[PDB]
Parts: structure tokens; C-alpha cells; sequence
């Protein structure tokens, strides 16, 4: 009997990490990352904003199979600049932009509530 | 309370031959008294 | 500061607004978070003490499971999951009870406004089933006549919309950008005219018409989105928008700290 | 059967609206399309369920069990 349910759909790695940090062997300074318990709702955002950054050279994510809530992501960039530093810069950009969005939303919501 | 038999709520409490044709009814088919034991469900 | 926001109109149950100076993945991910990831409260497990009605037991379970519940104070308690307790302490769950009787000669309905909170509510605004109409009745559950009985013990838990549609607040969403197709992200199937054979967007007049003859503005990029959020009513709509932005950033910050800890 | 809870497509609660939609057609003599409009279901994925749901529950209910 051993067919998985939806508990494993989003609960983070039980006896396991959140992510793998594995170096590619086909191009200089490339690293693949395996997130799990995530999907497009993450991955597209990270890829798009990381591509918006200029110092990177390649950024693309894929999900393997919709039966599994894991997905990969490949980053290479020019020398000196670490890909992990690129990723953490990207995350900082994301947190700061949508925190601003949140603020802005409560301001306008309170304004629209008349008086 | 062990058997039903009918539209009547005749709780026959049957051991043997206490007018299975229940007194208020006429029936002789003797339906069998859904349990008091506590049951579990799962509203997924 | 950054991503400006403009409110077109608002109500008790739906928000319609404008979002600018943002990128496409940003908006779309907000949409998906807001449709799938909001934590809430819903009834989850049910014990039939006694059923008699025509209506079947797992109908009673399933149709119970879909009644929306008051979830302003949802953040105060924690998952049954993560809870230090076992078997639904007050500090992870809430308990619901239903009573019915075939009293009248007529058929008697059982509305959602009959189930009552039993356990410690500990002063946090949780669990009262929403009554949307102006006639007191909640949503209909079951009907009875003169002899049927229901005795229900119910337990609600945290849950999120990803693993079941019970735990959704979302209920609908809308989304639109470039109503005039200036970005050329589509072209229209037609047989005489694209312009004649398609209805104009309602959001057309918010931007100018494409000025008819100017060349293809290739360097441009999508912005200025058009959202309409419409919650079911288990939680106010401003709360669902703000909580969705909050939980998305919580997710991203979590991945950041995991990376730094690695 | 009862009206469903919760339109399968969209998710908006339906089931409060049922007996209201009935008495919109009993005494108010109203056309039903306008009845759903005045009931306030402007998308049509929600609209199909009230317009097509049949009520077998009372036809069940006219037995005499126990
Ligand atoms: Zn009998
Ligand atoms: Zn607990
Ligand atoms: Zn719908």
C-alpha cells in the first residue's frame, strides 16, 4: 500500500533540507539548485527578477513532473561574482519591492475608506 | 433495543419470539438497529 | 517608492484596483499566492453521534466541510501539525456542535446559523459561520421531517488552500493587462475584422487608443495591471490582499535564511 | 439533493441563495434570468448551478421512515 497524498505537496523536507547546492560541470561558474515543496509561484518570480539583474548570464527554471513538487534552477554569471550572492541579491530585491507594495496598499485602502 | 421491524420505532430488544410481528405494527421483516457506537468521519 | 497602487472601487466583498510600476511574474505570483496559500480555518473532522435523515452521512461530512468560517484571528492559533498537544487542544483547534430535530409537521431546514461554538474561544474572533444574506439563515445543510435526528461533533483546524479547496478564501480572481493589445502578445482569430468581431475590453478607456499608424513599439514592456479580487467572505478582502503579499514575502525570506544558514 | 455548497468552478458560496431564488419565482412572478441577476451572480460559472440544479431531496423526503 504506499501512494502519496497531499501532505508531501508543500511540507518542507522531513529529515531533509530545503535546497541543494550542486555545481555544474559543463560551463564555468554554474550551479543548479533543487528547491522542493515549491513550484511556479516561486520559481517564475526568482527567475524573472534574477534575469532583470544585469550581472548574470543565464537563469532558467523547470519543473520535472507535475506529480512532484520540486523544481530546478540554473544560474551562471561572469567571474568574481558568485551565483549564491546573485541569488541573495535577488531575494533582497524581492522583499524590498513588495514590502513597498504592501505599504502603499494600506495607505490607499485607508484613504479609500471615506473619512 | 435490538431490532426495528418497521415504520414503528418498536425497540424489540429481542431474545427469541417476542412477537417479531411487532405489536403496534404488522410487519415481519425485522430491521436491525443502527449502533450506538461512536463513528469517525473525515471531511476532506 | 516603487509599485504604486490605485483603487477603482471597493465593497464589502470585492476589491477592484490598478497595479503599476511592477513586473509580470510579480503580478502573476501575487495572483497565485493569493488563490492558493492563504491560511484560514475550516471544519475538518466530524463525528456522527446519530444520523437518521435521508441525507447520507458523508454528504453531511462533505457539506459541512465547505461552510466558510470567521477567520480574522487566524494567526493567533497554530497548526495541529506543529502543536505541542495532541488531539485538538484549544490552542490549536476549535470544536463545533450541531443539533436538529424533526419538530414540526412541515419540513424543517437546518441552516448554518444553528451550529454553535462549544470549546474555549479564548477571546479571539474565530469560528462563527458567516451569514451573508439579510435573513439570518446561513447556508442550507439538511432537511428533516418529524422523526429524523442529527447530533454532530465537529473539529476545525488550520489548513491552507493548496491541499484542499475547503481552505480557500479566494473564490474568484481577475486579471488583465494591455487591453488594447499594444504589446502584441496575441493576435485575433477573425474572419472579416479583428476590431469588429471582438468586443472592446471594459478596461480600454483607462489607456489611450493605439493611435493608428505609428510603428510597432518593440522596446516596450508590460505594466499597469487590472485586478479584481472577490473573497468568499471568510475574511475581509483587504485582509486577503495584504496577507497574500505578506505570505509571499515570508516564503521568499524563508528561502533566503535557509540559504544563509547553509 | 440539496443545492451544492460552493460552486465547483469558482468557489463562491451558493446555498444561501436557493430558497431566495425560489420565492423570486413564486410570488414575484419574475423572469428567472433577471432573478439570478437580481440575486447577484454575474459570472456564469456560478450561474449554471442554480439554474440547472434539481431538487430530489424532497422527493426522497416524502417517504415515512421510522
Ligand atoms: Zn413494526
Ligand atoms: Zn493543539
Ligand atoms: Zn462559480
Amino acid at each position: 500500500m504506499n501512494a502519496p497524498d497531499r501532505f508531501e505537496l508543500f511540507l518542507l523536507g522531513e529529515g531533509e533540507s530545503k535546497l541543494k547546492i550542486d555545481p555544474d560541470t559543463k560551463a564555468p561558474n554554474a550551479v543548479v539548485i533543487t528547491f522542493e515543496k515549491e513550484d511556479h509561484t516561486l520559481g517564475n518570480l526568482i527567475r524573472a527578477e534574477l534575469l532583470n539583474d544585469r550581472k548574470v548570464l543565464f537563469a532558467a527554471y523547470k519543473v520535472e513532473h507535475p506529480f512532484f513538487a520540486r523544481f530546478k534552477l540554473r544560474i551562471q554569471t561572469t567571474e568574481g561574482y558568485d551565483p549564491k550572492d546573485a541569488l541573495k541579491n535577488a531575494c533582497n530585491s524581492i522583499i524590498n519591492k513588495l514590502g513597498a507594495l504592501k505599504t502603499n496598499f494600506e495607505t490607499e485602502w485607508n484613504l479609500q475608506t471615506l473619512a | 433495543l435490538k431490532y426495528i421491524c418497521a415504520e414503528c420505532s418498536s425497540k424489540l430488544s429481542l431474545s427469541r419470539t417476542d412477537a417479531v410481528r411487532c405489536k403496534d405494527c404488522g410487519h415481519r421483516i425485522l430491521l436491525k438497529a443502527r449502533t450506538k457506537r461512536l463513528v469517525q468521519f473525515e471531511a476532506r | 517608492e516603487g509599485p504604486q497602487v490605485k483603487i477603482r472601487e471597493a465593497s464589502k466583498d470585492n476589491v477592484d484596483f490598478i497595479l503599476s510600476n511592477v513586473d509580470l511574474a510579480m503580478a502573476n505570483s501575487l495572483r497565485r499566492v493569493m488563490i492558493a496559500e492563504i491560511p484560514t480555518l475550516a471544519i475538518d473532522s466530524v463525528e456522527v453521534e446519530t444520523n437518521t435523515t435521508v441525507l447520507a452521512d458523508e454528504f453531511i461530512a462533505h457539506r459541512l466541510g465547505l461552510i466558510p468560517l470567521q477567520s480574522m484571528d487566524i494567526e493567533q492559533l497554530e497548526y495541529s501539525r506543529d502543536c505541542f498537544c495532541e488531539d485538538h487542544c484549544d490552542k490549536c483547534s476549535v470544536v463545533l456542535t450541531l443539533q436538529a430535530f424533526g419538530e414540526s409537521e412541515s419540513t424543517t431546514n437546518v441552516y448554518s446559523k444553528d451550529l454553535v461554538i462549544v470549546s474555549n474561544l479564548m477571546g479571539r474572533n474565530i469560528g462563527h459561520p458567516i451569514i451573508q444574506d439579510k435573513e439570518g439563515n446561513g447556508v442550507l445543510i439538511c432537511k428533516l421531517r418529524k422523526g429524523q435526528e442529527l447530533k454532530l461533533t465537529c473539529v476545525a483546524k488550520k489548513g491552507i488552500a493548496k491541499e484542499h479547496a475547503k481552505w480557500g478564501p479566494a473564490a474568484a480572481i481577475e486579471f488583465e493587462y494591455d487591453p488594447w493589445n499594444k504589446l502584441k502578445h496575441t493576435d485575433y482569430w477573425y474572419e472579416q475584422d479583428s476590431a469588429k468581431e471582438w468586443p472592446q475590453s471594459k478596461n480600454c478607456e483607462y489607456e489611450d487608443p493605439p493611435n493608428e499608424g505609428d510603428p510597432f513599439d518593440y522596446k516596450a514592456q508590460a505594466d499597469t495591471f487590472y485586478m479584481n479580487v472577490e473573497s468568499v467572505g471568510s475574511i475581509p478582502v483587504d485582509q486577503v490582499v495584504v496577507r497574500g503579499i505578506d505570505t509571499l514575502q515570508k516564503k521568499v525570506a524563508s528561502i533566503l535564511l535557509a540559504l544563509t544558514q547553509m | 439533493m440539496i443545492v451544492p455548497v460552493r460552486c465547483f468552478s469558482c468557489g463562491k458560496v451558493v446555498g444561501d441563495k436557493w430558497e431566495s431564488y425560489l420565492n423570486l419565482l413564486q410570488e414575484d412572478e419574475l423572469d428567472e434570468g433577471t432573478a439570478l441577476s437580481r440575486l447577484g451572480l454575474k459570472r456564469y460559472c456560478c450561474r449554471r448551478m442554480i439554474l440547472t440544479h434539481v431538487d430530489l431531496i424532497e422527493k426522497f423526503l416524502r417517504y415515512n421512515p421510522l
